[PDB]
């Protein structure tokens, strides 16, 4: 029906506009020269790379990005392994009280950071150990594991373990058959859970901020939250906007690629 | 090879990078000097520093702190006192040739805990292209801005109005100027309303704040105008006036040479071609400074800080930076050689001449080349004869946040009940009770 | 290769294969019919090595095998689920068992292509599973069995998910390749009519005990018990629990004057007081039709036919009658899955018959098709 | 029985070595630490005190203002984020076109770094600067007044958190067979009762976990107030009060009492869902 | 309701509901039939208002139903998947349309009790579904319809979601229900046996238009075309091409002479070129039996038997030949999905037959339905 198809065509662009303009705004506010800073036009003029050149001029961002990625990978891997090791027992084993073990994790996933920050800073994790990566990786892992348990449990409810029964008639030895049959089906699940943990662990500001304060471990959200101008007497907003555009630039292209996996993992395969 | 982490607030980074480079070139192979930025804001500057000592960081060596806090660090046993050089030299170098006021900020109880490096008071900046003699009284200043508002001109006052320790500077200048003070001389008790003369002082100071906060044609965001906004408001041509610090000078000249401010087209003159540095700083030649300033002085300029009464020149509040050596650094004899050469008598020539901060080595204000290149020098010296300190006691910061938080909006205050409100909050902060917001 | 098993057992918190035995010669497609919740899948799992023999023994001709590992034993199962490895191509899914058995890649390329020519996959084989039709998918699961030139074949109701027109089609293809292989083989089912379409000897269970076994024509013509008799054949037998009267059974619409051809074969033992008599709907005639001496003597009665319908070339015709329908021995045991409204009896006429719903129809019956069982036991008096 | 039980307990054991000594132990230490006259600038002397930290937080007005403000922002943000997220889910579920364009766009505000999403609003709502702020009247002062400031805090958090909630509702809703709707439709419900009478009573468990997960995460907010107003004008939410009382003043005893009192308040919110609404795991 | 529908014209960017017209009436039970994809569900959806009437009109009572809303456009419907709201009680699932229609609570209670006695649900209406499983839920779904006492009814295809055995009770109770109601109903299927059972008329369609419609016994006995004759009476004829023959027919195993009455039809019009002969699996017999005064015209033959069906209620065999019989006007659509083969055939034989596999099966034919068809259009010549 051409009128209702037009109405849907309108609804589709409206929701795209709602999601994109507060992003394109940052790009435009960054690209606007300091003459067009304080000029109210959203449509830019005389756009310049000078602010982006000023981000990479001096080593201030290199360590923030490189530490964000390093912490992302290590907290992903340790969460994926122990979260998968839990998820196999949560799916395949049928032990008494198993609902408690899944129930408590989805609660501590939501726990209030401004509680945890006081005791940890006043412990051997801030007085003994302090700013080096373990002082973040240990709390990061804790908020990551529940998301690993949920998403990996959803993938292990999806795999038919009766494929193992078929495999145990395709010869017998599981140390060959299970190894060769099951891993190709496990892979798209585990890589999706790894992506979602990497992103979910990326942006917990209160712990990233409160436990670091060095050129090592001052991760990408903290770097921009301490940043307040590239220069002495330039209007700082264009430089801040450039920094925000730099920091976001990886994770947009990252989620842009893996969309089916991302929505399936959160939706437990429902879409 | 060892490197020394020199912490600085972010407002004077390019200056301390130039100073750091000089020192790093002068020192030879001993060790490197490297700068680090704390935030721009006058208590976040403390937050990110105390967090590096409450946790035992080894990446903290030399730190620039605000003249207001030092009693707290000293009483906490951080910021180890200047007696402890193997060279013995820092306690002499700190005493050697300073302005006397800043040096008296740097000792908690007889012993020095830091060495002064910069000091600053405030100047009343004004647009000579649209106004006559710089309004002396706050009342006359509001009168002149009212004229400009009715004429349709740059009506804003651009005061340091925000809920932070950098605003308590302003109020405490008004209270000191009106003849009151926050704490007793001994620091042991409140004194905001100790005598009915103090009641009159504080209530007048609050009326004056309320007046500037609410007069018709005021700047819309004046509850949230941080210090950095004031500089920008004048340079944007939106304010005919401000009461900023002594460093708005070069920032304007720089923002007139590198394209920028429409009322001063110095960017149009061949004399300034290549005058700005390839690191992005200004740093003109002597003739380029002189022509930039001689073009500016007809449009833009300064005066001593306005009075509460018609004829009582203000007890303007003392500000600055004191360098200290941290407790936690593993080596530290090397950090004392760093502080000595960071406050070197040549080194701080650049700190004023191009960095905008007033130097503390006394002779620089007598020297002719400095007195030429630093044209505001005589007003600063003058004010440092009568400039009021903030009350040195370790509770200061806990008081100053309580006082500011009681004046949460800068408008919207009943002066009389707010005077009691200030006394109550300040009392509780000396008592150390309750929660800071 | 033949197989045998004896004295068998299973257990669950339920003796699912309690005291079973069988022999499974070359070429025998043994069909294991019965109600769901017998030891069906579980006995095929025992034979496949996926289940535990709690007592008794199994033999693949070459050895006893209940003692043996899941290595060897009943090779070449196919799955009721049509289970496959969906990341692989269909050609790879056919090839996989031979590649796991280290078969050379030229030997794969031959036996994969021959199997894909036997099956309906010769064009489709380059695709992944699930991107393909369910009969082809099932066919790949049969390919998985076919490729391993196996000792046996195990079917697991492989017509499960198909529509009926495709079930009977694939039943022919299974018959061809069962005969072409000559394997000893097995196929469990709950479908009685489908079990008549192929296979050398039906076997039937009440739960874990064999009720009967034999070739399905012998099974249909000479059933041992009312349970196995009533389960067999498409038209369910009209059963009358009844008084075992001296003339033969006196059903009140048209009494059975039983001739000596069974009545003297009854009188060779002490006669029962009560019986259940069964007759096949296919054995009734319209009494207004047929020809010769049968039209007089065929046990005739009239009842108001409560429905009729043609089914194409015939008419199924329905009516109600008296009988002791509240009691059971091997009858309520069927009523578990189906069987109610005991008074509703059914008959079969040709489409040439002028009969219709809602009229008094004369029906004719004879003693050649009659069957009788103990009202106390459900065991047949007519045959073992 | 015991063989797979033994295997399972040994596979679970790492995920209770972690998520105990790095959750329950920190909290348990935070309890003891709340019983102390302990200031972080003088660790050479400390004293046990019975209740004075808890009584202080329970009676000082700076707790109750910040606390009441988090409840307000919680209920206002969650209600809007739900009602929008429901509509957003339905659009991306039922749109007739190649939906991958909409699925692309709806992930972006989910994925994006919370601080960068926040500077966007900070400049959009500052006068002479934001394309949005520039179309309020002169003298409007958009960001400095308390209630307008709270409105801008809410806007950033609904724009940032509603896409995740639209996925939890979508996953709660895409399970629903279309014929149940075809039946309600031919039975004459129309769209209003197709929503209210038909589908919502199915999706109850999914909407309850979605509301809970948005509620606790909306309670413990920080960055979108810190980057955007710094707790000024008394706008500071409950987490930011627990920041200043440890790193702007050093009384770790009181900052520990805030740390516990937050946590018991979150626990009571979770209890209302888990008992009074059931809300069990999906 | 008056049930008059015409000129579908719903064709997609694909003929779909393209030429259809219905002419249905009060009290009728109609079956809609064909292969998958014909627009059977789409025409039912247009009747249900789930699509709006593109061309012509749909009417019942005095109403332009074609132009009406989806709400109450068809006053009852039932769905294959047993559509059932899982959160509710079973009683609430039944009451749902009546509480949508805001009927008073005493009327709800009386009518739900009535409905839950019209179906055997009186012990279940208190319990939630899933606790009330699919074997009861199948009844609950059609319970929804009954609370309206509906002016017209759409069945969809309920029985095929259920397992094959229970359909004996399900189809009996569905027919009883229609008997108890005395009102119009329509049904859809992909199977001819499901249509012939309990139907008043059958409509067969393809590509959004009717191929033929009528009483099912005429549709069977008198097909419009050979592809329709392959659909109704699912044991389809053996079909063979010929050029022409001056007395009757030629076959791979014999010849037919019949009588002049059918040859008159062939010479009744200009259709003597390529033609089809189509003979049922019915009208075939074992040549050892049915001899007599008919035996001279029984036209005996023999073919080697490869496979047999032998359940004893009746019997039948496959038979085979060689030849280029792969021709199709539209018959490939019937060949595509069951028993596929160019020279593959079947015959019925009576239970008295004793023939087996691996031997020459001697057989005879009954003249009284032998039939002939246009090779160009597929049309039946003997009766339309
Ligand atoms: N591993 C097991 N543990 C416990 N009980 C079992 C197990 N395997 C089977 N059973 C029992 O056997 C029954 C399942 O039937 P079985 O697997 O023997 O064949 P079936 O599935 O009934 O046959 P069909 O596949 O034809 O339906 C269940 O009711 C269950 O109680
Ligand atoms: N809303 C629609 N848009 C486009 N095409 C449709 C729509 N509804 C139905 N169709 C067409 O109708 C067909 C599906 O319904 P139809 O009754 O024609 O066949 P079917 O339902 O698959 O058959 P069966 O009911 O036997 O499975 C599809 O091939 C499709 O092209
Ligand atoms: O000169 C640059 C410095 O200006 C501010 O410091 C002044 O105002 C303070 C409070 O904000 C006073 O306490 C201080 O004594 C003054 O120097 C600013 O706070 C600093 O960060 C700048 O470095």
């Amino acid at each position: 029906d051409a009128r209702r198809a037009t109405w849907w065509s309108v609804v589709n662009i409206l929701v795209i506009v709602y999601a994109l303009i507060p992003v394109l705004w940052i790009l435009s506010l960054s690209l606007k020269p300091t003459s067009s800073v304080k000029d109210g036009k959203l449509i830019p003029t005389e756009i310049t790379f000078a602010n982006y050149k000023a981000i990479f001029s001096g080593d201030a961002f290199t360590s923030a990005l490189f530490n964000s990625i390093g912490i992302g990978l290590i907290t992903t891997i340790i969460a994926v392994v122990i979260g998968g090791m839990a998820a196999y027992a949560v799916a395949r084993l049928q032990f008494p009280g198993k609902q408690l073990l899944i129930g408590v994790a989805l609660l501590i996933a939501m726990f209030p950071h401004i509680s945890l920050v006081t005791p940890i800073f006043n412990m051997w994790r801030g007085i003994g150990l302090f700013d080096t990566w373990p002082g973040l990786i240990i709390p990061y892992i804790t908020f990551a594991l529940p998301l690993a348990i949920y998403t990996l449990s959803a993938f292990f409810r999806e795999i038919p373990w009766d494929l193992e029964k078929a495999a145990k008639m395709d010869g017998a030895t599981p140390a060959q058959a299970f190894r060769k049959v099951i891993a190709p089906l496990a892979a798209p699940g585990i890589v999706t859970a790894a992506i979602l943990v990497f992103i979910f662990a990326w942006n917990d500001l209160l712990l990233a901020l409160s436990l670091t304060a060095t050129q090592r471990a001052i991760t990408a959200p903290v770097a921009i939250a301490n940043f307040t101008g590239s220069s002495q007497f330039e209007e700082p907003t264009g430089s801040i906007a450039a920094g925000a555009m730099v920091i976001t630039i990886p994770i947009i292209i990252f989620v842009l690629i893996f969309q089916r996996r991302i929505v399936a993992g959160l939706t437990s395969g429902a879409v | 090879g060892i490197v020394i982490n020199y912490y600085t607030p972010a407002n004077e980074e390019a200056t301390f990078k130039a100073v750091a480079n000089r020192c790093n070139e002068q020192l030879g192979g001993r060790f490197q000097i490297a700068q680090r930025n704390l935030p721009k804001g006058a208590d976040d500057q403390r937050l990110q520093l105390a967090r590096r000592l409450t946790g035992n960081d080894k990446s903290l060596d030399v730190m620039a702190l605000d003249v207001v806090w030092t009693a707290e660090f000293a009483e906490a046993g951080w910021a180890v006192p200047l007696s402890e050089d193997p060279a013995g030299l820092a306690e002499a170098d700190a005493t050697e040739n300073t302005l006397p006021g800043p040096l008296e900020t740097a000792r908690w109880q007889d012993e020095l805990y830091a060495a002064p490096i910069t000091t600053n008071t405030q100047l009343l900046w004004y647009r000579a292209d649209l106004m006559p003699a710089p309004p002396t009284t706050w009342d006359g200043m509001l009168d002149e801005a009212n004229r400009l508002y009715r004429e349709g001109g740059p009506s804003w006052i651009a005061v340091q109005g925000k809920q932070y320790e950098g605003m308590v500077v302003w109020f405490n200048t008004l209270l000191q100027s009106a003849g009151g003070q926050v704490l007793s001389d001994d620091g042991q008790r409140v004194t905001l309303t100790d005598t009915p003369e103090h009641r009159a002082a504080t209530v007048k100071a609050l009326r004056i704040i309320k007046s500037v906060a609410t007069a018709p044609g005021a700047d819309p965001s004046i509850t949230q105008t941080d210090e950095n906004t004031a500089r920008l408001a004048l340079e944007q041509g939106k304010a005919a006036l401000e009461v900023n610090w002594p460093y708005v000078l070069p920032s304007l000249l720089e923002n007139a040479v590198k394209g920028g401010v429409s009322f001063l087209p110095l960017d149009g003159d061949p004399a300034l071609q290549g005058s700005i540095n390839d690191v992005g700083t200004f740093s003109p030649t002597d003739e380029q400074f002189d022509i930039a300033f001689d073009a500016s002085k007809k449009v833009f300029g300064f005066a001593p800080y306005p009075g509460v009464n018609p004829d009582e020149p203000a007890r303007v509040t003392l500000g600055g930076l004191n360098l200290a050596v941290a407790s936690t650094s593993q080596h530290k004899a090397e950090a004392f050689e760093a502080i000595r050469c960071l406050r070197n008598v040549e080194n701080q020539r650049y700190t004023s001449i191009e960095g905008g901060l007033p130097a503390v080595r006394t002779s620089l204000y007598d020297d002719p080349a400095f007195q030429k290149k630093y044209p505001q020098y005589e007003i600063i010296r003058q004010q440092l004869t009568n400039a009021a300190v903030r009350p040195a006691t370790p509770v200061y910061q806990a008081v100053s946040t309580r006082m500011s938080a009681t004046l949460a909006p800068i408008s919207d205050i009943d002066p009389e009940r707010t005077a009691d409100e200030l006394t109550e909050a300040v009392q509780k902060a000396i008592d150390g009770k309750g929660l800071i917001p | 290769a033949e197989i045998v098993l004896d004295r068998v057992t299973k257990s669950y918190p339920r003796a699912a294969v309690k005291e079973f035995s069988m022999t499974i010669a070359d070429g025998e497609f043994i069909i294991l019919v019965g109600p769901s919740g017998c030891g069906k899948s579980t006995t095929l799992n025992m034979i496949a090595g996926l289940e535990e023999i709690t007592s008794g023994e199994l033999r693949i001709g070459g050895e006893r095998v209940n003692e043996k590992a899941p290595k060897d034993r009943d090779i070449a199962m196919v799955f009721q689920s049509y289970a496959l490895y969906p990341h692989m191509t269909v050609r790879q899914n056919i090839a996989f068992p031979l590649t796991l058995a280290k078969v050379p890649k030229a030997e794969i390329a031959a036996k994969v292509e021959e199997t894909a020519k036997i099956l309906d996959l010769s064009e489709l084989l380059d695709r992944k599973p699930g991107q393909l039709s369910g009969g082809q998918r099932q066919r790949v699961a049969m390919g998985r069995a076919i490729v391993r030139s196996p000792k046996a074949f195990l079917m697991d109701q492989p017509l499960s998910n198909l529509d009926a027109k495709l079930r009977v089609q694939m039943r022919a293809e299974i018959s061809r390749l069962q005969d072409r292989l000559g394997t000893t083989t097995v196929y469990v089912t709950h479908d009685q009519t489908e079990a008549m379409t192929l296979g050398d000897r039906v076997v039937v269970m009440l739960a874990g005990e064999v009720q009967q076994i034999g070739t399905p024509d012998e099974l249909y013509s000479s059933p041992a018990n009312l349970f196995v008799a009533g389960f067999i054949g498409s038209p369910a037998m009209n059963f009358f629990p009844a008084t075992r009267t001296d003339v033969g059974v006196r059903l009140p619409f048209g009494e059975v004057t039983l001739t000596p051809h069974m009545l003297d074969l009854l009188d060779k033992q002490a006669r029962p007081e009560n019986i259940i008599v069964g007759i096949r709907p296919e054995h009734i005639e319209d009494s207004a039709l047929l020809d010769g001496y049968a039209r007089i003597r065929a046990l005739t009665f009239s009842v108001r036919a409560d429905i009729v319908e043609s089914l194409g070339a015939d008419k199924y015709v329905h009516f109600t009658t008296e009988g002791a329908g509240a009691e059971s021995a091997q009858l309520a045991e069927l009523a578990a899955d189906s069987g109610a409204g005991t008074n509703q009896f059914i008959a079969r006429v040709s489409a040439d018959s002028r009969v219709r719903t809602g009229e008094q129809i004369e029906l004719a019956i004879d003693t050649t098709k009659l069957s009788i069982f103990d009202a106390a036991t459900g065991l047949n008096l007519t045959r073992d | 029985k015991k063989s797979e039980r033994r295997l399972a307990f040994w596979l679970i054991a790492p995920a209770v070595l972690l998520m105990l000594a790095v959750t329950a132990y920190p909290i348990g230490y935070a309890v003891w630490l709340s019983l102390q006259r302990y200031n972080l600038a003088e660790p050479h002397d400390t004293e046990f005190i019975g209740l004075a930290n808890y009584v202080t937080v329970l009676t000082d007005g700076y707790w109750w203002t910040a606390f009441a403000v988090t409840l307000g922002i919680t209920v206002v943000s969650v209600a809007i984020e739900f009602a929008l997220g429901l509509a957003l889910a339905l659009v991306m579920h039922r749109t007739i076109f190649g939906k991958g364009a909409v699925r692309t766009a709806i992930l972006i505000p989910y994925g994006i770094v919370t601080v960068a999403a926040s500077y966007s609003w900070y400049y959009a709502w500052t006068p002479g600067t934001g394309y949005l702020a520039n179309l309020l009247p002169e003298g409007s002062a958009p960001l400095t007044d308390q209630l307008p400031s709270l409105a801008i805090v809410v806007l950033a958090e609904v724009w940032k958190t509603t896409p995740f909630m639209a996925l939890l509702l979508l996953a709660g809703l895409a399970l629903v067979p279309q014929d149940l709707l075809n039946a309600a439709q031919v039975d004459g419900a129309g769209p209003w009762k197709r929503l209210t009478k038909v589908i919502l009573p199915m999706i109850k468990p999914a909407i309850l976990v979605a509301l809970l997960f948005r509620t606790l995460d909306a309670f413990r907010i920080f960055d979108n107030i810190y980057i955007l107003t710094g707790g000024s004008n008394d706008t500071g939410s409950v987490s930011i009060l627990g920041y200043d009382n440890l790193f702007k003043a050093f009384n770790v005893g009181l900052g520990s009492a805030i740390s516990v009192l937050i946590f018991l308040s979150v626990a009571i919110i979770a209890f209302i869902y888990i008992k009074i609404f059931g809300a069990a795991a999906p």
